């Protein structure tokens, strides 16, 4: 049942897959294990270490990652169970930042990429622009990614190369065949 | 110029002016009416002769 | 409503007046 | 029936002077005399409360008012009786003795009708349908139809029925199909285009209303500056400058009806400014055409606030089709409004898609949007397109 | 034996009526003894004219009402009948030939997918959906829809309002009955609603207003207002006065995914019209909460498909794009293949005619 002594007994093991799951970046899986919880308003809602994640993944889902840093350094959670899963999921939400850096700004200078995504070294920050593949020039970073192709294989969908003319010319004909 | 007399458009900003052709239409969506007309008709016969 | 419309259109005459 | 109705309609809703609401008791106090008005003296309280609605000697007991004349006494309680036994009891009696002696056929269904009237006024509607209903089987040319019809027209008026009443004008119309002259045709358009005030139909009103004469006065049934003001300001709000220019501004009773009165303040006031693109002064008059006309109005009434701001939705349209770019420092400053103001209409109008235009922050420039060679094919050519499209689908997925 | 069978079945189906909503005997013994009338092969080799005979339709109702507050009252962890019905459950898919089986194979799939509404984990139902799929031609109206509103309400908690669409659409115009359209309507209705809820439309009050009674359209004339606005304070408001219609409807989930809408839809009702928009008039708008987030605010909505704009941390401004051009070369070209794609869907007339 729900009942031995203090049920759950310990609730941040249960928080702990909720924080590491947010790492891969799946977001589907997140929402999925709180319908697992048989109490919602109870002691998902009532408990802040259940909460935790929700009210994390909220700041996330509103746009703000700066209020949503904060929960993992001005928490006192951070020292002994929730050290391990801290640092993977803050190196995942500077990648989500990152995809968003791109579109968001046509151009940044070196100091504010440190400040915005909390680094303590500007060498430092350079080397996650090679990673990211990162143009650099002088007291300033551009992007030139914002184009985007390959990703895995394609054929005649998804604004084709050399098929435009045929394709156009393909939708034509098959509508020909379905009257025949 | 509301009127329809002269065509063209001013600038309050800069105090410029801009080009403004004469036609501002060819004949297309005068064939588009003839479709709202139909499916605003048609498919509602269709119901009275199923029910 | 009308008593957003009104109010905003005496309060700024008495201002436009005066400059 | 209507004097009555437009006076004691400023009873409702009086947000300045205190003369207004007995000046037109004056008005109500005289016909009551001649015309026992028992269905809307006692609708009175039923209609509106919290103002003149509490007071009753009667019914219900409580005093509130503004107005002590509203109020059943010793006296409205014997002339009741009086306008009863005339109108009912002594006529009845000699109708009585015609269908017994079998005296004309329609002579006998046209006195039905004006007995039938006077039930009516007595304040009991069912013998006053019930006497009608057995006169409308008598009905064959447009001779008898004009007196079933207009039994029926001051439901609408007199009790302010939007519901019952046009049905089953309707059913008398289509029934025998003549008309007689424009102005017995005029009972069933006019109604129509102030029937459309009630569901909001907006331009539907003014399609009968344009093309109707500015000297139409049903007396009765309403009132010469009351459909003065349904015509004007209905019909300004539909067609565009560029029906405007030959109909309303130029016409031969428009004009000669802007002068009769006053009390208009739409062809005149909201015309000119709007055809010679000021809009220094033509901010005032909306707040006249709302305090002087829509308000003391009864079916203009019920919009409030859907005039002006619809209206200056428009207004700014004409605006933009004449430039390209504007400037921002004389449109929220020297045409009489401020800087917050003109952020909250145009706040809710962009989202909507009602208009296209390019409002600038810091160089404070109005910009329009012009589609071009666009024109109607560009979103409405996909919208309504595939909109239809989704409407077709409807019965052919579910099938039956 | 077919037919002995079948004649037992027809006195049985009879007493179901009463077992379901109307006469529920013992909260104990007959949920032990209904299941010992049904497994000693009621179903058979599936031999001929096999269908619409077993329980099917009559028990969906049933069985949830000994769960809660009847036989467990929340003393055991799960119904051991339940356990065996699982068991039940999925074996009859199990022995399935995939031939004759239609309306009987989309029935079953709905115990397995509302409980994972309730209590239970979505997850493991996104892998019963490939084997959910199949032209089902048996389905009566009245189950057409309601094997389109679980497929939509899936995706809701998946964040796929796209795949979600198709399914909702086919649901409202199904089930032309005055029970599915009052009681299953209402909730079909309030779950189309939410749909635009995360795509950020949210239309006014039209033909929904007539469609149901005032019970739905308080809470969504709340929210319409509040998301529209972007006003989080009458949009917490709403979630504590409403919480008792939140919860029935497992709709609760709204105050993170549509508050992180409210946000997001509120950029399209402001005007961003303009190039360059200063830090401090962003500031101003949208009350104190578009003050704390800025630059992170907008970073996120322009990857989501929101807007598309540019932020300047140098002279503090953002600078913006209404997402407006002219058709010239490739911009008409893009909805010419969409326009023949929304056709695809009336090619099938040819053959069903």
């Amino acid at each position: 049942n729900h009942k031995l002594s203090e049920s759950d007994k310990k609730s941040k093991l249960i928080s702990l897959y909720l924080l590491n799951l947010l790492s891969q970046n799946n977001t589907t899986k997140f929402h999925s294990e709180l319908q697992y919880l048989d109490k919602h308003i109870k002691n998902l809602e009532d408990d802040s270490l259940l909460s935790y994640p929700i009210k994390l993944d909220r700041w996330l889902m509103e746009g703000s990652y700066q209020k949503a840093w904060d929960l993992l350094q001005s928490g006192s959670q951070n020292i002994s169970e929730f050290d391990s899963f801290t640092d993977i999921l803050k190196s995942a939400i500077r990648d989500e930042i990152a995809k968003n850096t791109e579109l968001s700004y046509d151009f940044l200078p070196l100091s504010n990429i440190k400040a915005l995504l909390f680094f303590n070294n500007e060498k430092e920050t350079e080397k996650f622009a090679l990673e990211r593949n990162w143009p650099i020039v002088n007291s300033k970073v551009y992007f030139n990614n914002q184009s985007k192709e390959k990703a895995d294989y394609e054929d005649e969908m998804m604004h084709e190369e050399d098929q435009k003319t045929n394709i156009i010319e393909k939708a034509m004909d098959y509508a020909i065949s379905i009257e025949n | 110029i509301l009127d329809k007399i002269f065509y063209g458009v001013l600038d309050q900003g800069n105090g410029w002016l801009y080009v403004y052709e004469t036609p501002n239409q060819d004949a297309t969506y005068d064939s588009a009416l003839e479709l709202v007309g139909q499916l605003n008709k048609v498919v509602d016969q269709l119901f009275e002769k199923a029910s | 409503d009308d008593f957003t419309n009104e109010l905003k259109a005496e309060l700024d005459r008495y201002k436009r007046e005066n400059q | 029936n209507y004097e009555v109705s437009e006076k004691a309609f400023l009873l409702t809703q009086s947000k300045v002077s205190i003369e207004q609401r007995k000046e037109a008791a004056e008005f109500v106090l005289a016909k009551i005399k001649e015309e026992e008005m028992a269905p809307y003296y006692k609708y009175l309280c039923e209609e509106y409360l919290v103002n003149n609605g509490q007071s009753d000697l009667e019914h219900d007991e409580k005093s509130d008012s503004l107005n002590e004349w509203i109020k059943f006494d010793q006296e409205l309680y014997n002339e009741l009786c009086k306008k009863n036994e005339s109108k009912i009891k002594e006529l009845n009696e000699k109708i009585q003795k015609l269908e017994e002696d079998d005296e004309g056929e329609l002579e006998q269904a046209q006195a039905w009708i004006n007995l039938g009237e006077y039930y009516a006024q007595i304040g009991d509607k069912d013998n006053a349908e019930k006497t009608l209903g057995k006169s409308l089987s008598k009905a064959i040319s447009t001779g008898a139809k004009i007196d079933v019809m207009l039994t029926i027209a001051r439901l609408g008026f007199f009790y302010n029925d939007q519901l019952y009443v046009k049905e089953k004008l309707e059913a008398v119309n289509s029934m025998i199909e003549k008309g007689g002259d424009w102005e017995r045709r005029n009972r069933y358009k006019t109604y129509y285009g102030i029937h459309c005030l009630a569901v909001r139909n907006f331009k539907e009103a003014a399609k009968l209303l344009v093309d109707s004469l500015a000297t139409f006065t049903s007396i009765e049934l309403t009132s010469y500056e009351s459909i003065a003001t349904y015509a004007s300001v209905t019909g300004l709000f539909t067609l565009e400058r560029t029906d405007l220019k030959s109909k309303v501004i130029d016409s031969p009773e428009l004009l000669s009806l802007i002068s009769t009165t006053a009390a208009l303040q739409s062809i005149s006031s909201l015309t000119i400014s709007l055809y010679a693109s000021d809009y220094a002064s033509y901010f005032p008059y909306l707040l006249e055409t709302y305090a002087n006309v829509l308000i003391p109005c009864k079916y203009l009434n019920r919009h409030a606030d859907f005039f002006v701001r619809e209206m200056r939705r428009k207004v700014y349209a004409q605006l933009l089709e004449s430039y390209k770019t504007l400037s921002l420092k004389s449109m929220a400053s020297a045409f009489g409004v401020s800087v917050a103001f003109l952020d909250n209409d145009l706040g809710k109008f962009i989202p909507n898609k009602q208009l296209n235009c390019v409002i600038d922050r810091v160089n404070g420039i109005v910009e329009t949007n012009r589609p071009d060679n666009k024109n109607a094919q560009y979103h409405l050519l996909v919208k309504q397109g595939d909109g239809l499209l989704t409407k077709l689908q409807k019965y052919g997925a579910a099938v039956r | 034996k077919t037919i002995e069978v079948t004649a037992e079945i027809n006195c049985f189906m009879h007493l179901l009526v009463q077992l379901f909503l109307w006469d529920s005997k013992e909260l104990e013994q007959l949920v032990e003894f209904n299941r010992k009338v049904v497994i000693p092969n009621l179903l058979c080799y599936y031999n001929l004219r096999s269908l619409n005979l077993i329980n099917a339709k009559l028990w969906f109702y049933i069985y949830l009402s000994h769960e809660t507050l009847a036989r467990s009252s929340e003393e055991i962890n799960s119904d051991n009948q339940n356990i065996i019905l699982r068991s039940t459950m999925m074996k009859f898919l199990k022995i399935a030939s995939l031939k004759h089986d239609n309306e009987t194979k989309a029935m079953l799939i709905n115990l397995i997918l509302r409980d994972f509404l309730n209590n239970g984990e979505v997850d493991s139902a996104s892998d019963f959906i490939s084997k959910l799929e199949y032209p089902h031609t048996d389905v009566s109206s009245s189950l057409e829809a309601r094997y389109f509103f679980y497929l939509s309400k899936i995706n809701a908690i998946q964040l796929d309002y796209s795949t979600a669409n198709e399914y909702i659409i086919a649901a409202i115009r199904k089930a032309p009955h005055n029970s599915k359209s009052l009681g299953f309507l209402q909730q079909s209705n309030k779950l189309h609603c939410c749909i635009q809820l995360l795509m950020g439309d949210i239309p006014e009050l039209s033909f929904f207003h007539q469609s149901n009674m005032q019970k739905s359209l308080l809470p969504y004339y709340h929210l319409t207002k509040a998301v529209k606005l972007g006003d989080l304070k009458k949009f917490t408001s709403t979630i504590t006065k409403y919480k008792q219609l939140l919860l029935k409807d497992d709709t609760y989930q709204l105050c993170v995914r549509l508050r992180s809408n409210v946000i997001k839809t509120g950029i399209r009702i402001i005007s961003l019209t303009y190039k360059k928009i200063s830090l401090r008039d962003i500031c101003l708008k949208l009350n104190l909460d578009s003050e704390q987030t800025v630059e992170y605010m907008v970073s996120r909505a322009i990857r989501d498909g929101v807007i598309e704009a540019k932020i300047n941390h140098e002279d503090g401004f953002i600078e913006t794009t209404e997402l407006l051009n002219i058709y010239d070369s490739e911009d008409p070209q893009q909805v010419f293949d969409e326009r023949i794609k929304f056709a695809n869907q009336l090619h099938d007339e040819y053959l069903v005619s």
